[PDB]
RNA sequence: UGACCGAUAGUGAACCAGUACCGUGAGGGAAAGGUGAAAAGCACCCCGGAAGGGGAGUGAAAUAGAACCUGAAACCGUGUGCUUACAAGUAGUCAGAGCCCGUUAAUGGGUGAUGGCGUGCCUUUUGUAGAAUGAACCGGCGAGUUACGAUUUGAUGCAA
RNA sequence: GAACAUGGGUGAUAAGGUCCGUGUUCGAAAGGGAAACAGCCCAGACCACCAGCUAAGGUCCCAAAAUAUAUGUUAAGUGG
RNA sequence: UGUGGAUUGUCCUUGGACAAUGGUAGGAGAGCGUUCUAAGGGCGUUGAAGCAUGAUCGUAAGGACAUGUGGAGCGCUUAG
């Protein structure tokens, strides 16, 4: 058995969420948490909330352990982006892209 | 009557990107480069299909003349002597039964051997 | 026990129970074919003939007598406008050998 | 004969010929009109005399 | 001062093969149920 | 396609020679050593896998030559560096370090590919004292064609 | 009424059109259709400040939830079988070990240690691998037509 | 229109120069030899084959085939 | 040259032939597919068109058939 949860649309480019889905990926929920409360980066606090709703999925639901839990896969799509536009010299002006992310974690036992 | 394209432009070009399967880089993705990618290799293909009679029939020369040096004789002695004696027979076969049954080439070499 | 018989316009080396390919035959499937061409037989008597060996190649049974793999051929020039593409299917047919007279 | 299996006169009826349309045909391009001058201009040419 | 060729999907991902950040020192606290930084403390972290 | 031995791994053996090079004229007793090392005396020989065995030279300091080539015959080397000619070894370059003398004139007559490189490595010359692999049962093979 | 169009088509305009917007002014002038048969448009519980999820419920369908029929390429990711850190490469093609597979059943399929051969495509030229021109990639659209005459050929009807 | 070989003019018995004349090849021709080389030598591809005999050029190694035989010539690496 | 096959133009008057089959600007001949109409006969909630995958068939342009997704129309034969 295994739990998942998704955010669906985040302010936050997907490059830039991808950095701290490689640290989290294959460990234990306990140190999990532990390794996105040391992190200064930006989407750290965002990618723990949705991390701490996906346990909870599995404690009402399934209601199994939580000490005895293994993230399984954890990656982040690319969602709608937003085009904006900046007025730069000689009257030529230039665009800018405001990209959007899916993260999703998936939650296991390790074992099917 | 209207006639507008579909369902006739993309078939065609989904033809070309499944024989270029196996490419490496964006070869076997865009079709603009899998068409002239396949354009080449059917071009290969016909040049090289020429090209596998001559590669073969050096190989087994090579062959049946390191096999005949060891009864101190030469390839083009050992062949000139073997049409003198009246013997048809491929260069594929001889070198194949100087690698099996060795007792079979011997007595052909002294057959070629008296017939000079 | 193995002979160089030759069929088609090549020579071939039979082993007396081993399946071989040669040119469409003017025979046909589950018939009779016995080639009366033997070049050379050795193995047990090593017997080498100019012409032949006056002892023609036991009747090998005919099996599968079909058509073979399909190739296309392409072929085009550099700057010019000209192409050409064809497809080919050798006719072949299936045999195997179970005796062997010398 | 019958609505649904009538046929014409042998060699009464043949199919237009279609310029610049592939290689393959022969008539593509430059559709049987040369390579420059004036005579592959679109609607190009002298009077006739 | 303009690239004259464009970069390929693999000459791309070779140059982000360094581009990563390292782990940190999760110095566990010693009694309290909590985590404290390398060197420093915390009001959850006790130690 | 149809019936063509092909020699693969796990089924050619390679043994080893013994050559000495005390009346030899360079060229002559090299062009004979490239042969062995290509493995092209056999009836089973394969331009696809590595054929042959190990060559052992045991006289590189007794090598001649006929001519006015041991005073002529120079050995140009650059290192990509602007004027970085080297050419201090000349023709009587046989006294000093002679085993590299015959290694690249053996090295000169071979393939210029992945597997011609590696059937190079296949060779030992020395100037004149004894080969310690006397635990591989080199033979003699010392007369040449 | 139609061998007329069916949302880049047909009117510039199927919807917020001479409207957003642009110019001192005359003036120029877009983009944008589709949940379901019926709102029965997710009551309730759990995580979060909220957004959004996971169960449950409505329905024939919820990967039909208003980014709402179908959902193709370019592009971006996660898992996994075989392979890669001594090597010079229009990247293919011919031959060929080893390690895994099992089909529209056939002298089957995937991967590739090594060997031989090999300077993209269009246009313009006496001649282009050319250091001559054109194209970042993918999809949709985009060039011998019709009316009336003249001459020649095939087909059919009647024939001085 | 171009090169190659010949027959001339023009220029300096200069030019991968320029203008005519007689042939062949390239143009519109792939394949083998000249290390690489549209025009030079040999030869004109309807398609299959892990068959055979030859042309120019070649036979110590790279790289298919003589470290062939007989006779002279050459001491410069001439060959190159 | 040997052995099997494809097309022609001949020939002889049913398959052995006889020869022949590089190709640019051009000339001539035979075909494949797309949208609409007419007639005849068909398929479809027991799942149409489209889309995805496959080791299949024809001398080429191309054509079938299973399987998954999809939820209302669309083929075939002769001619225009």
């Amino acid at each position: 058995m295994e739990a998942k949860a998704v955010a669906r649309t985040i302010r936050i480019a997907p490059r830039k969420v991808r950095l701290v889905l490689d640290l989290i990926r294959g460990k234990n929920a306990a140190e999990a948490i532990a390794i996105l409360k040391l992190t200064n980066k930006a989407s750290s606090p965002v990618i723990e909330k949705v991390l701490m709703s996906a346990l909870a999925n599995a404690e009402h639901n399934y209601d199994m352990n939580t000490d005895e839990l293994v993230v399984k896969e954890a990656y982040a799509n690319e969602g709608p982006t937003l085009k904006r536009f900046r007025p730069r010299a000689q009257g030529r002006a230039s665009a800018i892209n405001k990209r959007t992310s899916h993260i999703t974690i998936v939650v296991s036992d390790g074992k099917e | 009557p209207r006639v507008k394209g579909g369902t006739v432009t993309r078939a065609r070009r989904k033809k070309t990107i499944k024989l270029a399967k196996g490419y490496f880089g964006s070869k076997h993705t865009l079709y603009k480069v899998a068409k002239q990618q396949v354009m080449k290799s059917g071009q290969y293909a016909f040049r090289d299909r020429r090209q596998r009679k001559r590669d073969f029939r050096k190989l087994w020369i090579t062959r049946i003349n390191a096999a005949a040096r060891q009864h101190e004789m030469s390839y083009s002695r050992l062949m000139n002597g073997l049409k003198k004696a009246g013997i048809d027979i491929n260069r594929k076969m001889l070198s194949e039964i100087a690698i099996s049954d060795e007792k079979a080439f011997a007595q052909l070499v002294t057959k070629a051997k008296d017939a000079l | 026990m193995f002979a160089i018989i030759e069929t088609g316009g090549k020579q071939i080396k039979v082993e007396e129970g081993q399946e071989i390919f040669v040119e469409k035959l003017d025979v046909n499937e589950g018939d009779t074919f016995t080639f009366d061409k033997v070049l050379f037989v050795g193995g047990d008597s090593v017997k080498v003939g100019a012409p032949t060996v006056e002892g023609a190649t036991v009747t090998a049974t005919v099996n599968k007598q079909g058509r073979g793999k399909k190739i296309t051929v392409f072929t085009y020039k550099r700057r010019k406008n000209s192409k050409r593409k064809k497809g080919h299917r050798q006719p072949y047919t299936k045999l195997t050998i179970d005796k062997i007279n010398a | 004969m019958k609505l649904h299996e009538l046929k014409p006169a042998e060699g009464s009826r043949k199919e237009r010929n279609r310029v610049g349309r592939g290689v393959a045909t022969g008539n593509g391009k430059t559709s049987g009109r040369g390579h420059k001058g004036q005579k592959a201009r679109s609607g190009g040419g002298v009077r006739p005399g | 001062a303009v690239p004259k060729r464009r970069t390929s999907k693999t000459r791309k991902n070779k140059r982000r093969t360094h581009f990563k950040i390292s782990v940190p020192g999760m110095t566990e606290c010693p009694n309290c149920g909590e985590y404290k930084l390398s060197h420093r403390v915390c009001k959850n972290c006790g130690s | 396609m149809r019936q063509t031995f092909m020699a693969n791994e796990s089924n050619i053996e390679r043994k080893w020679y013994v050559i000495d090079a005390e009346g030899q004229t360079l060229g002559r007793l090299s062009s004979e050593v490239a042969s062995i090392l290509r493995g092209k005396n056999k009836v089973t020989y394969t331009p696809h896998v590595d054929t042959g065995d190990y060559v052992i030279v045991i006289n590189a300091s007794k090598i001649e030559f006929t001519g006015n080539k041991e005073t002529d015959k120079v050995y140009y080397r650059h290192s990509n560096h602007p004027g970085g000619i080297k050419s201090i070894t000349a023709g009587e370059l046989r006294r000093t370090n002679p085993e590299r003398l015959i290694e690249n004139s053996i090295k000169g007559m071979l393939p210029s590919t992945r597997l011609g490189e590696k059937q190079g490595k296949k060779l030992f010359v020395y100037g004149g004292a004894e080969h310690p692999h006397a635990a591989q049962q080199p033979e003699n093979y010392e007369l040449r064609g």
